[PDB]
């Protein structure tokens, strides 16, 4: 798991 | 952090299509207009495969479909290969950071016949209560595809408290192997009505119940 | 799509430090601050220690630490653990939505002592016995290394035909786990004087017995 939209 | 949970193992015929349902906890994981998804081979790096419900990254295929209920967001493999096989995992956030991730799940491409697991549960001997030492095993055995979730309970009230499990391994006969134990105190143990022991395959969840008794 | 460069073991000592590298492209480990890595054990659900090139989620004190320089990122976990044990894969954004990862890997934690296995041997159980079958467990318990040897034996020469010996596998204490099933018919149970399980760890022999003539 990620970062933002972004 | 901890909860999202998903099918143990989702099985499937080269061709004959696939979904992997991720199922979320009570307070996040519901007016959330996110979940990824990943892809985790055999030594490998991961790989993302849907992004945001449903959206794809470049090199993804045509192939894979991700998508809304309300609690369980979905991801439909239409076209199996063995270039699919591999575990899979689902995503989100919370805080800003605090972000949680699914139990996994098996994708494979069925080489043998499936098998539903024989799932034998032991009380603690004689002797072991002579010892002062208190186990419980649930043999989990002869399955195929060969990822099961495994749960136990204390007078059906759902433990994660003693409890030590098995990665599953293959047999003599190319079916597979797990178990699972529960320690305890020989009071813990007297202290209940019922211990039980519950397996999450395929098709199938599969309990068995022990009590405990004196033997005098 | 193209990978990020790791090494892959990053091995220390019980308290010491360790760096692990993770470097990309100025496309990526380079052109944002969006670097990721992640904590994975063997087989389980996945989390993530640090979010945003340097800061912590939720609690992992400050002891799970990074950093980037250039090209490269860098997570110099400190105060070596004994749980840590685990593969660290590290991430960034590339661009357009999609993100790219870090290669298979692999922290040795090294210094750890040694256990010497608890052996528990089952009888067949009163649910099993009325189904008109037989089996039993010995459960290798909370063990290092992974490392054991499991035979058995029918009143002192042994049974191989039987048995079925599973894998070394992790207890989240981070020692090892693993167990052996003997599956017989009751005719064959009730026949004998001792049934045996044997077990070899690191030298020794661990030999626990069990009989017949009991409640059941």
């Amino acid at each position: 798991q990620f970062h933002p939209x972004x | 952090p901890s909860a999202l949970t998903q099918p143990p193992s989702a099985s499937g015929s080269l061709g004959q299509s696939v979904t992997i349902s991720c199922t979320g906890t009570s307070s996040d994981v519901g007016g959330y207009n996110y979940v990824s998804w990943y892809q985790q081979h055999a030594g490998k790096a991961p790989k993302v495969i849907i992004y945001e419900v449903n959206k794809r990254p470049s090199g993804v295929p045509d192939r894979f479909s991700g998508s809304k209920s309300g609690n369980t967001a979905s991801l439909t493999v239409s076209g199996l290969q063995a270039e699919d096989e591999a575990d899979y995992y689902c995503s989100s956030y919370e805080g800003s950071d605090n972000f949680v991730f699914g139990t996994g799940t098996k994708v494979t491409v069925l080489g043998q016949p499936k098998a539903n697991p024989t799932v034998t549960l032991f009380p603690p001997s004689s002797e072991e209560l002579q010892a002062n030492k208190a186990t419980l095993v649930c043999l989990i055995s002869d399955f195929y595809p060969g990822a099961v979730t495994v749960a136990w309970k204390a007078d059906g009230s759902p433990v994660k408290a003693g409890v030590e499990t098995t990665k599953p391994s293959k047999q003599s006969n190319n079916k597979y192997a797990a178990s699972s134990y529960l320690s305890l105190t020989p009071e813990q143990w007297k202290s209940h009505r019922s211990y039980s022991c519950q397996v999450t395959h395929e098709g199938s969840t599969v309990e068995k119940t022990v009590a405990p008794t004196e033997c005098s």
